[PDB]
């Protein structure tokens, strides 16, 4: 009756999924019970004990984006026995997906200027404030690139979070895609994309 | 006895490592080689009593320490060994990168590829394996002997601020940030401005 | 006079084969009540001693679970088991200004505890690769 149970974790925002089974009655309810690696016990999330819901943030409860977890659900069915199934071993840092970054397009008369902005995350620092994702991988960079046609291509990359593509023609349609990139975990954005015009000058 | 190989050497680029060696100075036609490489405390067979005048040794590890070592044979008498010593990630020679060039207007606009690597079934390339890749870019026009130099660290780089309607040819290599080991040189590629 | 440099965490392709070689063993292993380079391996050891305490951890993994363990979980395995001798041989020139009672009595007990679990205790060495790779890492820079 418990199927897929897995975490989905973007940016180290830390959710616990799972699904039903072609036996999930009215009143089917889950529990979800999460440990770091290497305990015995069991901790129990407070806010997901007996609920119908299929989804569960333990981000809060996995914030140490350095060590390993593991969760378990159990699903209970009116006729009876319960079914428990736990997710494979996880680690923030190793499994989390990059979300695509926060850009601001700005057009201009004959080139396209754009501003990448830092995102906040739930790992804290040892002093207890929280990260950029340029804190926690050093190795972060944009890849950008401006598309005219299928022949024609402009790309700008780098550390920095000003970038402007320069001589271009007024009142044309391009599509800017920003892209974040961590080289060493090989972690990868979905881009983000921009459909801009040149002012008309 | 039987004269041992000639001019014995690991023809190693981008991660592509193959022993080659001559057959000897020898009035008979009839001569089978054999080659081996180091498994902990024992030799492995690679090329066992071939007949050709190479072997590939490009699934050795590339972290790995290894050292090689072939000789001619015929019948039950083989000759002396020749080794080398190799080791894949620090000795192969960083083969050229790939640019395109896009000139819009007094801009010379550039893009990179490492050289990929045939040890993997997937697509990696040098610069996935070092991790102080890094490209130096070396550009002049085609009137002048003189040379200007820009290292960049990503897979684009713009020359930006030159003379309007001058043809440029530029070229580019791959080195590391942090040893004294250059790749090779590219062949200009050249776009008018 | 005994760091690492950085830069031997830094390869993609050999923190990809690393890691891959480390999921694919722990998946194999539901013990999730024992851990071996966890918090119990750490207990009483000085800052400065650690990477000592991960010198002879990385080479006990060398030569107890992966030599013998070279013929499963390739082909991350034959890329991976180079890269770790290679940064064994870069900390022989480790030694310990002081008393390693705390670093012999922990790399003990945990040789014991991977033996006490057989073939077991193997397996979950070779899952715990990324925690090898990054105590290593976070000990010796
Ligand atoms: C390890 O690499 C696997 C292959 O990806 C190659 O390398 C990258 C840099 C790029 O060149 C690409 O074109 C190559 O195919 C990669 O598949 C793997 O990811 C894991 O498997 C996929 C299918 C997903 O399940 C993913 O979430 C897994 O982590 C890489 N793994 C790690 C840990 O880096
Ligand atoms: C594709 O685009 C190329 C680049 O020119 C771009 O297009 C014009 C309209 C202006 O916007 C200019 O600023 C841009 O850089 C052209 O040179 C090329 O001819 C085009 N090719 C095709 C097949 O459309």
């Amino acid at each position: 009756l418990l199927q897929h149970v897995k975490f989905q974790s973007s940016n180290f925002e830390n959710i616990l999924t799972w699904d039903g089974g072609p036996a999930s009655t009215s009143d089917t309810v889950y529990s979800v019970e999460y440990k770091k690696y290497g305990e015995r016990k069991w901790l129990a999330k407070a806010g997901c004990q007996r609920i119908t819901q299929k989804f569960c943030d333990l981000t809060m409860e996995t914030r140490d984006h350095q060590e390993f977890y593991y969760a378990k659900v159990t699903a209970v069915s009116a006729g009876g026995p319960p079914v428990t199934k736990m997710t494979d071993r996880f680690s923030s840092l190793q499994h989390t997906t990059i979300k695509p970054p926060d850009v601001t397009c700005i057009p201009k008369v004959r080139s396209i200027q754009m501003l990448v902005h830092p995102t906040l995350t739930p790992v804290l620092s040892e002093d207890g404030h929280q990260l950029t994702l340029e804190e926690i991988f050093h190795d972060l960079f944009y890849r950008l690139e401006l598309h005219v046609n299928h022949t024609y291509q402009m790309h700008l990359e780098g550390k920095q979070r000003e970038y402007e593509f320069l001589g271009l023609t007024p009142d044309t349609e391009f599509l800017g895609s920003i892209t974040i990139l961590t080289p060493i975990l090989s972690k990868e954005s979905a881009p983000y994309v921009c459909r801009v015009k040149t002012l008309p000058d | 006895m039987i004269p041992p190989p000639e001019k014995v050497r690991m023809n190693s680029v981008n991660f592509k490592n193959i022993l080659q060696w001559e057959v000897p100075a020898f009035p008979k036609t009839q001569l089978t080689f054999t080659a081996q490489y180091e498994s902990y405390r024992s030799f492995q067979d690679h090329c066992k009593r071939t007949a050709s005048t190479q072997c590939d040794f490009s699934h050795l590890s590339k972290y790995g320490d290894y050292t090689v070592r072939v000789r001619a044979e015929l019948a039950d008498e083989h000759s002396e060994w020749v080794q080398v010593t190799f080791c894949p990630v620090e000795d192969t020679i960083i083969g050229p990168p790939e640019m395109q060039i896009e000139s819009l207007a007094e801009s010379l606009h550039l893009r990179f590829s490492a050289p990929q690597i045939e040890n993997e079934p997937e697509t990696w390339t040098l610069k996935n394996i070092y991790d102080s890749w890094a490209y130096r870019v070396q550009y002049w026009k085609q009137g002048t002997n003189e040379k200007f130099q820009v290292v960049s660290p990503y897979d684009s780089e713009v020359l930006r601020n030159l003379e309007p309607w001058t043809t440029y040819c530029i070229q580019v290599q791959g080195f590391l940030l942090d040893q004294q080991r250059t790749g090779e040189w590219s062949e200009p590629i050249c776009e008018r401005t | 006079r005994c760091k690492l440099h950085v830069r031997n965490f830094q390869s993609p392709y050999i923190v990809n084969r690393t890691f891959m070689l480390a999921k694919e063993a722990s998946l194999a292993d539901q013990n999730t009540d024992v851990r071996l380079i966890g918090e119990k391996l750490f207990r009483g050891v000085s800052a400065k001693d650690q990477c000592y305490l991960m010198k002879q951890v990385l080479q006990f993994t060398l030569e107890d679970v992966l030599l013998p363990q070279s013929d499963r979980f390739q082909p991350y395995m034959w890329e991976v088991v180079p890269f770790l001798t290679k940064l064994s041989n870069k900390l022989s020139s480790c030694h310990i200004s002081g008393d390693d009672q705390n670093i012999q009595k922990n790399v003990r007990r945990l040789k014991e505890t991977v033996k006490k679990l057989g073939e077991s205790g193997e397996i979950k060495a070779i899952g715990e690769l990324d925690l090898l790779f990054m105590s290593l890492r976070n000990a010796c820079v």
